[PDB]
């Protein structure tokens, strides 16, 4: 156990031992980007591959070329913190060194005439943070992996498309990584057709003949030969015995001396067996049997050299006579069969109108580019560019591998270009499938789907940028100078950076990263989507791509997915899922060797999982021997059955490997319906962190994993002893065994305090360690936003009673306490940012000042002389955070207001109030203000004071870093003088300055002294430069959008308590809304007096079928009972030994629980600390499918002196009498969901109106009205309320002079209606009238 | 799947059992998330045609309307005449089984009392006034519609009936995502539109397809209806008082006979071998 | 129209009109230049295509795209389909005097709904202005606006009697049938959520699991009378589909 | 159009090929067309020439320094006051659309987020009516001569 494990041990009910630990959760992103970052001179992955795919590039004349040499990523100019502060993308410059080679036509091989070596800069590459996310324009953002159909060849079929016949129309499909697509299709008439890029079907002989293929050789490749012989009197036919497959013998089949099958009789296998026995091959055949066959070769007579019968022609009796008289005994004919070898290709030649390669190319050109006349060379150029050009076609390594594997080829490597052999083999395979041999594959099979991660799309966009560059370099080299041309001035970095910026931020797959919880972080970064470029759409996707394929087992969880229209399109990979080098999901397994389950781990893809049989993790191992039962449940070929011990080949690594991380956090999952488990897992990601995290009493055991893998906590890199902590800083003196001999070896952990989230929630880290206590490597130091001692803690846990209470939990409503409100168990902090921008209007620049017209000094009390609210000033809705004044244009004065001006004499100056105000209903305290100002414009005194505060902070932290670094560097700076003689009488006595002037000796100490002097010179000159750079950077002008002068950012912290209306949910899909707040004395209490603080409807359990909440409630009751007994015996302090004995008895309760925690190794202080930590109630771990049975719960409740049944009698808080029946009450882990009530509260009497159609806007943000849809219009006209409809259509939204007078006469207390013509109809009239068709109104 | 989920939620499920159940869970969830879009489209299409249906008159004075009959067909009665005519208006002087006993002067509101009076008698066919038969131009009349269902009284003029009709039949769209004859109860074996004929065994056989089997109780109303195809064999005659549990009609579901209604010599006429027929003999029976 | 950041925004109709009149002027210039017949024919065909795209972009040939590589919408694209004026702006319309909030349970009577007090002053705000002017409490309407902005006790003392006997509609999207819209007599509650009588939940097909509710206030006497006489939940007892009641306890 | 304008300007006696002379005129015609047209808000040829020079100069600076060109640092290449550079950068705004899909699906265009800042609020109209009534009555409360002189003044 680690040292901080001793401080709180979570009891585990897992039975089966854990063999493989859960992997790092963010590896899918980190490794994918690492492949995009590192340099592989021999490997083809990332930037190297992208450059070598384009480079070298040559000019049109070949007189010059560019040679890529090397590339390097520069140091990022801005760190992530200042990138987020200043709203700039966190990126690093790309520097690439390339070469110039110049060729001259005067010399045949004048290669070396002029060379140019220089380093050119192009593009900005965004970086990946340590936590596996991106910062784009100062906003946190992640790129989710894409699941798309893999490149290669796939075959499909049709099920009832042709209703006339009902046949199955097989088709082949070639989809490269990039380039045009090729499809092969059948017809109901059994003819082969091709399609390029979903164009009109074209006969397949066209694509055959485009490859310089004659009819003879096409027929030879796609068919067999039938031997025809004439012995000057009759027709001799060479028979292959394996050719008469139960057809009808047209003629009387005979042999040398025997006759076997009579005319019009079937041929059974006995005749073929006998033919194989006697071995007779030559058989005489009649003319009637011969006509109807097609020839396989053109024939001419040598007498005159003219054609007799062209190939692919069905010969007749007269043709036979002509061939006989012409002296052609050797005749060859195609082998046609109705069962095994169909004449599909022969029919296709029949339909073919073309005759030679030129005609085929012309037809291809006409199909691809209709209207444009074909050309002798354009046709061949286009055909070559379709599939036989590297630039315009690529299958990629994965595509080539899948192509070869589907073609049953032994080669794995290959070329990304298509060959004649490839197309011919695909066609032969399709023809075989049509005949019956072979089987059409499955489209949504996980072996045919590929995972594309962020590095891959990044490299694709970089390739697009390089293509854009080449488009201009091709002409620049051809037309440019030959000697004075430097490569730098002829390249452009705008297209590459533009493409990469569009992908990073404007693409569909990159979206704002959810930051409500660490769990939301993990489940968003470990996300697989089937949308984006090259993927489906929610409208297009059908059903097959939504349902759970049997191959998802262990790769993609079937529980966690959105419930909306994209239920099947967004998934999340399982806990142990990984990715091939090709991009295919695989899952770990344990090999079985002759009934012995070895611990070595193997990773199998989806295509390899079906070959072996895999024993599930429900099997029991008899001490590394064999299984318990002779017959063991397994799965093979996508189906489950029972197999013996010897048949088993593989074993599931863990029972946790099917569900994802988010769905694994649910305790007692196996007792929950899948429908409710799905919604519970989805709602778990919407929890909101509380003021103080509360550990879940009933957990799963992977909270410790998700919290440290999320990166929101401060984990100790190197073990040591804590030396000094604050609420903001933690320092550790690393132990001597991790001290590198060159540096101080003292670490700094700078915590991040209250910071705005992407969802306006607080992020802070609080130190969970104390002064002077040991720490280990990989150990947590500061708890995250929603973590407790390194364990993820999404919500809180409190008493809950399942009983209907006066209808206040009528339909999934929640009844909540006043006590829970008093102790702030659900109070949350929200951080909001408000921006005030000052621009230079043509009427004059805007100014920020405290001088504001017609505003009382009371509203200005919270502003300084500069017009900015002070830090920490409590502010309510409607106040002025920053006073902004805009110049006012000329205003028209009506007679009455100018009369008023004359009466009172006041004059309105060139001023207009546009100051930033707190939005209504929002109250909080200003925690931070940030001012950015343009370079050149003078800074206000508030900006100056912020600047000097930042300067002093930078100086102080740089100096504090100096003291920390040197306090450890002295272990080398001082010790070198100590080497070769200890002078503690005079060395330590003198100050550190008087240590280089010690006793003189030989030259070795002189060399040491000069090296130390150089080191001190470094120390002197490495640290004033950085202080100067920081000082320059703070005072440097800030680049802003053109037209603005200064921007003021104000951060507001809102503390939000719980109210009737907030969404409360559990971990099992049982959500609800707070109905009423109950006084503490008003709720049910037990005989001990403790009142339950949550009351839940029992009726929501059975119909909803989420039983896991009952088991969780019983575990919560048991755990809190154990904690209560521990706390009761701790308040009296009987003995440390007595506490140790009781804890030890409570830690070994399961029948065969995995862990054996022994307290004899604990010290007295260690035991007391552990008892203190779980004084509030010992926490219990329950894996997803290895949880505690009811027997363990009963034993634990017996240990805690609690009823076995799990229910107790409660007394009503109002009348005070015992309820008729016992009521189940326990502790359940509630969650505070992001669906607040004040964020959804809205109302609008009269506000803004849209511009084109004069209707009210929509949305709470812009103070919009509610949408009265067409369904509600239908409802009103069904009621018959014509007047309500009339006002809802005219005076509410679109009567410009109607709504104003309705306002006026409502104020005058007269609710009279004055209809009008809606403006939305006038715009329609003007629009139709402007379309060219008259529209009028027939007045009386 | 042949292997069932032998376990339950109290005992928990295996990993395999959970994975198997997830198939159906996802199927149902996707069907729910998908087909209600089509349901909403159907509701919009329905409400589009029925815009102009507003009751305009009280009584168009039309001629006869439409017949009404219970749903006794198929099997047991699902909805009787009691609720299929509740709220309608008659079109003729419908009369009780006793002759010349008239309860309605060609139009009345069939509220509960009239339903009780009708079910007390043995009436099984009543002709009520329907919307399709209404002669009102540009709308319908109140009497051709019937009493309102939200109120219970005769619908008053001006109420838009098309919109409520479309809404009512489009609302449940979401919820609806997915050889021998044996008599069941005592009754009279009644054949309607029957071309009766006697077989060789003296029983009754059928030679038509437009005939239906009816079960008539002692009151006279038909209780059960069954279908008898052409060329079937019946073990009982017409108008036989028998109880349930007897196989009355027998017919081969595969063999369809061409049974001749008359008796006489059968000589092979107009079948010449080799041109229209083939000579094939049974290898076991010889007939 | 100008945007806040000094930018601009315009409909694609401006693009289409610029294109058609540019090509029309070029054709007019070409005609007086006695240009070769092939160039004049090309320009006439270009004018035909430009007007064709203006009237209906993706109908005859390839759809003309803008600077964002998306097809420019014609003036026939914005009167047809789901997003056109007919369905998005004529049949279904945004409305005024309305609000939204989460739905919670009620002790309430069948003809009452729990309306948050914070929403009530906003929804009826002109009514408080008028009533408070009539009481003579504030000299001018702007003074009354100041009072309702300060939330003095007088504004609540006016509200409790402004709302009384003034029915308010409640809407729960989707409104499958006629019962999705009902009128309730408001009662003022300290809170943030709409309190709904449990007996009408079955008709609304609403559960208290986070569902929203749209609230509408009828204005004129005819509208209030219609809400009281036809839309009141007391009037809606039997479903229009068939005679069985719809207030069955769930 | 440029080719037609160049055909008559060309003479064979110059001893040059037609392409050399026609290229200049074609380039001028195309550049003028892109100048006048191709923008919702037309900009004179002078100022688009200046913005093209700025784009070229910024590319040249970014090639060497690798950082964005500071406007104060652009004065050295442009040899003109840094206020002119800011004025030039001001008008680089290009109208986007009214139907840019601001949201994630085809349900929220930019046109629905645009407020009509030209309508007086109904409260303002009510205040105007009340002020008119107050002035009417208070003038009715004076002498007739004074009332009529104030109204007619």
């Amino acid at each position: 156990y680690s040292y901080t494990e001793k401080k709180r041990i979570r009891k585990d009910f897992g039975k089966r031992p854990q063999v493989l630990d859960v992997p790092y959760l963010l590896s899918i992103q980190l490794d994918s980007f690492q492949k995009f970052i590192e340099q592989d001179p021999e490997g083809q992955y990332g930037l190297e591959a992208a450059f070598r795919s384009v480079f070298p590039i040559q000019s049109y004349s070949g007189n010059s070329e560019l040679q890529y040499v090397s590339y390097r990523l520069g140091e990022p100019v801005f760190d992530v913190q200042e990138c987020q502060i200043r709203g700039v993308t966190y990126s690093a410059p790309l520097r690439v060194k390339l070469r110039l080679v110049i060729y001259e036509r005067e010399a045949p091989e004048g290669t070396v005439k002029d060379i140019k070596e220089q380093e050119v800069y192009m593009g900005e590459i965004p970086l990946m943070t340590d936590n596996g996310t991106f910062v784009i324009n100062g906003t946190e953002r992640v790129i989710v992996s894409q699941l798309h159909r893999s490149p290669g060849v796939f075959f499909d079929s049709d099920k009832g498309k042709t209703h006339s016949s009902g046949k199955v129309l097989y088709n082949a499909r070639i989809i490269p990584y990039r380039g045009s697509w090729l499809d092969f299709e059948f017809d109901p008439k059994d003819n082969l057709f091709v399609r390029i890029d979903r164009r009109r079907k074209l006969p397949a002989t066209i694509i055959l003949r485009a490859l310089n293929y004659t009819t003879e050789q096409i027929l030879d490749l796609f068919f067999e030969k039938v031997i025809f012989e004439i012995r000057d009197n009759k027709l001799q036919m060479e028979l292959v015995p394996e050719r008469l497959r139960g057809e009808t013998a047209s003629f009387d089949i005979e042999a040398n001396g025997k006759v076997y099958v009579e005319k019009g009789r079937r041929i059974t296998a006995r005749h073929i067996r006998q033919l194989e026995k006697d071995d007779v091959k030559l058989i005489e055949v009649p003319v009637e049997y011969i006509a109807g066959k097609v020839v396989a070769k053109d024939y001419i007579d040598e007498s005159t050299g003219e054609l007799i019968c062209a190939a692919n022609m069905e010969l007749s009796l007269d043709l036979l006579a002509k061939l006989s008289q012409s002296g052609h005994k050797r005749i060859e004919t195609l082998f046609t069969n109705d069962l095994d070898h169909g004449p599909y290709i022969s029919e296709t030649l029949r339909v073919d109108p073309t005759n030679d390669r030129l005609s085929a190319l012309v037809e291809i050109y006409r199909m691809m580019r209709p209207g444009e006349p074909p050309t002798r060379e354009a046709a061949e150029s286009l055909f070559e560019n379709l599939f036989f050009s590297e630039d315009r076609y690529d299958l990629s390594a994965v595509g080539r591998m899948k192509f070869n594997r589907s073609l049953l080829r032994e080669e794995i490597e290959g070329s990304g270009i298509l060959s004649k052999d490839d197309i011919i083999d695909v066609m032969k395979k399709l023809i075989d499938i049509r005949n019956g041999k072979g089987e059409v594959d499955d489209i949504d099979h996980l072996g045919n789907r590929r995972i594309r991660s962020v590095g891959e799309m990044a490299e694709n966009q970089f390739r697009v940028g390089l293509v854009r560059v080449e488009r201009a370099v091709k002409e620049r080299l051809s037309l440019g100078d030959l000697d004075t041309l430097m490569p730098q001035d002829m390249i452009n970095a705008k297209p590459i950076s533009a493409a990469v910026k569009e992908f990073f931020g404007s693409s569909q797959l990159s979206q704002f990263m959810v930051q409500n919880n660490p769990l939301s972080e993990i489940t968003h970064k470990r996300r697989i989507s089937a949308l984006g470029p090259g993927g489906l759409t929610r409208e297009r996707a059908g059903f097959e791509v939504r349902d759970v394929h049997p191959t998802h087992y262990g790769r993609v969880c079937p529980i966690e997915t959105p419930e909306g229209p994209n239920i099947g399109l967004i998934n999340s990979l399982s806990v142990y899922a990984q990715t091939n080098e090709y991009g295919f999901l695989e899952t770990p397994y344990r090999k079985v060797t002759d009934g012995v389950v070895t611990d070595e781990i193997h990773y199998l893809s989806a295509i390899e999982e079906g070959n072996y049989v895999i024993a599930q993790a429900n099997s029991n191992l008899d001490e590394e021997g064999h299984f318990v039962e002779d017959l063991v449940t397994c799965r093979s070929k996508g189906e489950s059955s029972l197999f013996s011990r010897d048949q088993v080949d593989y074993m599931d690594v863990s029972t946790q490997q099917v569900v994802s991380v988010g769905a694994s956090l649910i305790p007692f999952l196996e007792h929950d319906d899948a429908n409710r488990a799905l919604m519970g897992a989805n709602m778990q990601r919407q929890a909101v962190p509380t003021l103080r995290a509360d550990k879940p009493l009933v957990g799963t055991g992977m909270e410790r994993a998700v919290a440290v893998d999320s990166g929101v906590t401060a984990v100790a890199k190197r073990g040591g002893v804590v030396q000094y902590v604050d609420a903001s800083r933690i320092v550790i003196k690393v132990n001597e065994d991790e001290m590198y001999p060159g540096e101080a070896g003292i670490d700094i952990y700078n915590l991040t305090k209250y910071t705005r989230s992407n969802q306006n929630t607080c992020i802070n880290q609080m130190p969970c360690v104390s002064l002077g206590e040991p720490v280990e490597r990989g150990d947590v130091l500061a708890d995250g936003p929603s973590t407790d001692l390194g364990e993820l803690a999404l919500g809180q846990n409190m008493r809950v009673a399942f009983m209907p209470w006066n209808g206040y939990n009528f339909e999934d409503s929640i009844l909540v306490s006043e006590r829970v409100v008093q102790e702030d168990r659900f109070t949350t902090i929200h951080i909001q940012e408000l921006a005030c921008v000052s621009r230079d209007t043509k009427l004059g620049p805007e100014e920020i000042t405290a001088d504001i017209p017609n505003v009382g000094e009371a509203a200005l009390s919270k502003l300084d002389e500069s017009g900015i609210v002070y830090i920490g000033a409590e502010v309510t809705g409607g106040d002025i955070l920053v006073g902004k004044v805009t110049p006012k244009g000329e205003t028209q004065l009506t007679p009455e207001e100018k009369l008023l001006r004359a009466i009172f004499g006041e004059k309105a100056s060139d001023v207009k109030d546009s100051s930033l105000r707190v939005p209504n209903g929002v109250s909080g305290t200003v925690i931070d203000v940030q001012v950015f100002t343009r370079d050149g414009v003078e800074k206000d005194k508030r900006a100056l004071e912020i600047e000097e505060m930042q300067l002093k902070q930078a100086k102080k932290d740089l100096s504090e870093e100096l003291q920390i670094l040197e306090a450890g560097l002295f272990s080398r700076i001082r010790a070198v003088l100590v080497a070769g003689g200890v002078e503690a009488e005079k060395l330590d006595k003198l100050p550190r300055d008087r240590w280089l002037e010690l006793g003189l000796t030989d030259e070795e100490k002189q060399n040491q002294l000069e090296q130390l002097a150089e080191q001190y010179d470094e120390l002197k000159h490495e640290f004033e430069k950085k202080l100067e750079a920081k000082r320059r950077k703070i005072t440097q002008g800030d680049d802003l959008a053109p037209g603005v002068l200064k921007i003021v950012k104000v951060y507001l912290a809102v503390k939000r308590r719980i109210q009737p209306g907030d969404k409360m949910a559990g971990r099992h899909g049982n959500k609800g809304v707070i109905s009423k707040i109950n006084p503490i004395e008003d709720m049910p209490y037990d005989e001990n007096g403790t009142p339950v603080d949550i009351v839940l409807n029992p009726l929501g359990v059975p119909s909803r079928m989420n039983i896991g909440q009952i088991l969780e409630t019983h575990l919560g009751m048991a755990a809190k009972g154990i904690g209560d007994k521990i706390n009761a015996m701790l308040k009296q302090q009987q003995e440390v030994a007595k506490l140790r004995e009781f804890i030890q008895r409570a830690y070994d309760l399961g029948a065969d629980v995995r862990q054996k925690v022994d307290l004899s190794t604990f010290s007295d202080e260690e035991v007391m600390r552990l008892a203190e930590n779980l004084r509030k109630g010992m926490p219990i771990a329950t894996p997803v499918f290895d949880g505690a049975k009811e027997a363990e719960i009963k034993e634990l409740l017996k240990l805690g002196d609690l009823p076995t049944s799990g229910q107790i009698r409660l007394y009503d808080g109002r009348t005070g009498e015992q309820f008729e029946r016992p009521v189940t009450v326990g502790y359940m882990y509630m969650l505070k969901l992001n669906h607040l009530v004040d964020d959804k509260m809205h109302a609008r009497s009269t506000g803004s109106y849209s511009l084109v159609t004069q209707q009210p806007l929509g949305g709470k943000a812009q103070f919009g009205g509610q949408r009265f849809g067409e369904m509600e219009v239908w409802a009103l006209e069904a009621y018959g309320a014509a007047y309500t409809l009339q006002e809802m259509l005219t005076v509410k939204s679109d009567d410009v002079n109607g709504r104003t007078k309705m306002y006026k006469n409502i104020v005058d207390g007269n609710h009279q209606m004055e209809p009008g013509m809606p403006e939305s109809f006038n715009v329609l009239l003007k629009e139709i009238r402007s379309l060219g068709i008259n529209i009028e109104l027939e007045d009386e | 799947i042949e292997t069932p989920i032998t376990a339950n939620f109290r005992e928990g499920l295996n990993v395999l059992q959970y994975f198997i159940s997830t198939h159906g869970a996802r199927k149902g969830l996707a069907d729910t998330a998908l087909k209600t879009a089509n349901s909403g489209y159907l509701t919009r299409r329905l409400v589009d045609v029925a815009q102009d249906l507003v009751v305009t008159e009280d009584d168009c004075g039309t001629h006869e309307g439409i017949m009404m009959t219970p749903v006794i067909e198929g099997g047991d009665v699902k909805e009787p005449l009691r609720d299929r005519v509740l709220g309608r208006v008659t079109a003729e002087d419908v009369l009780k089984p006793g002759t010349a006993d008239i309860l309605v002067p060609r139009n009345t509101l069939l509220h509960e009392q009239w339903c009780d009076l009708l079910e007390e008698n043995s009436v099984d066919a009543v002709k009520v006034r329907s919307v399709v038969s209404c002669d009102t131009d540009f709308g319908v009349c109140a009497h051709c519609y019937g009493r309102d269902l939200a109120r219970g009284h005769i619908i008053n003029k001006g109420e838009a009936i098309g919109v409520i009709a479309a809404q009512s039949i489009g609302e449940p769209g979401t919820q609806l995502t997915m050889s021998s004859i044996q008599v069941k109860n005592k009754g009279s074996i009644k054949l309607s539109n029957v071309k009766s004929v006697v077989n060789s065994s003296g029983k009754l056989v059928i030679t038509s397809r437009n005939t239906e089997l009816k079960l008539i109780d002692e009151f006279g109303r038909t209780k059960e209806s069954y279908k008898v195809p052409y060329g079937a064999v019946l073990a009982k005659g017409d108008g036989e008082q028998v109880a349930g549990g007897e196989t009355v009609a027998n017919w081969d579901p595969h063999t369809m006979p061409v049974i001749t209604e008359v008796s006489g010599f059968v000589r092979f006429t107009d079948m010449i071998d080799g041109q229209t027929i083939t000579r094939q003999t049974d290898e076991l029976t010889g007939l | 129209v100008p945007l806040d950041g000094g930018r601009f925004a315009t409909s694609d109709l401006n693009d289409l009109y610029r294109r058609v009149i540019n090509r029309n002027n070029r054709l007019k210039r070409l005609l007086d230049l006695a240009a070769p017949d092939i160039i004049v024919r090309n320009e006439k065909r270009m004018l035909q295509e430009a007007v064709d795209a203006l009237l209906d972009n993706g109908r005859r040939g390839r759809a003309i795209t803008g600077s964002n590589k998306r097809p420019l919408k014609s003036l026939a694209d914005m009167i047809k389909g789901k997003q056109g004026r007919f369905r998005q702006n004529l049949l279904g319309k945004r409305v005024d005097y309305s609000g939204r909030s989460v739905i919670t349970v009620g002790y309430l009577r069948l003809h009452q709904c729990g309306l948050p007090k914070k929403m009530a002053l906003e929804l009826f705000k002109p009514f408080i202005y008028g009533k408070l002017e009539l009481r003579g409490l504030a000299t001018t309407i702007k003074a009354a606006k100041k009072m309702v902005e300060r939330e003095e006790a007088v504004v609540w003392d006016i509200l409790d009697e402004v709302i009384r006997e003034h029915p308010v509609l409640l809407n729960r999207a989707p409104t499958l049938h006629r019962l999705g819209i009902q009128a309730f007599e408001p009662v003022l509650i300290e809170g943030k959520a709409i309190q709904l009588h449990p007996l009408v939940c079955a008709a609304y097909n609403a559960d208290f699991d986070g569902d929203q509710m749209a609230v509408h206030v009828p204005l004129t006497l005819e509208a209030q009378l219609e809400a009281r006489a036809l839309m009141m939940s007391t009037n809606n007892i039997l479903s229009p589909a068939n005679g069985e009641p719809i207030i069955v306890p769930s | 159009i440029g080719l037609m304008k160049a055909v008559d300007k060309f003479e064979y006696r110059r001893g040059y090929k037609f392409s050399t002379y026609a290229t200049w005129w074609i380039r001028q015609a195309i550049t003028r067309s892109i100048a006048d047209q191709a923008r919702t808000i037309r900009i004179p040829v002078h100022m688009i020439e200046t913005i093209n020079k700025l784009n070229r100069i910024s590319r040249q600076m970014l090639q060497e320094m690798g950082r964005e060109p500071t406007p104060e640092e652009l004065a050295e290449r442009m040899l003109m006051p840094e206020d002119k550079i800011r004025k030039v950068l001001k008008i680089a705004k290009e109208p986007i659309s009214m139907e840019t899909p601001i949201g994630d699906d085809e349900d929220s265009h930019l046109g629905d987020f645009i407020e009509d800042t030209t309508l007086e609020l109904p409260l303002d109209s009510a205040t105007t009516e009340s002020l008119r009534a107050a002035t009417h009555d208070v003038l009715a409360g004076l002498t007739a001569r004074e009332a009529k002189v104030l109204r007619m003044r």
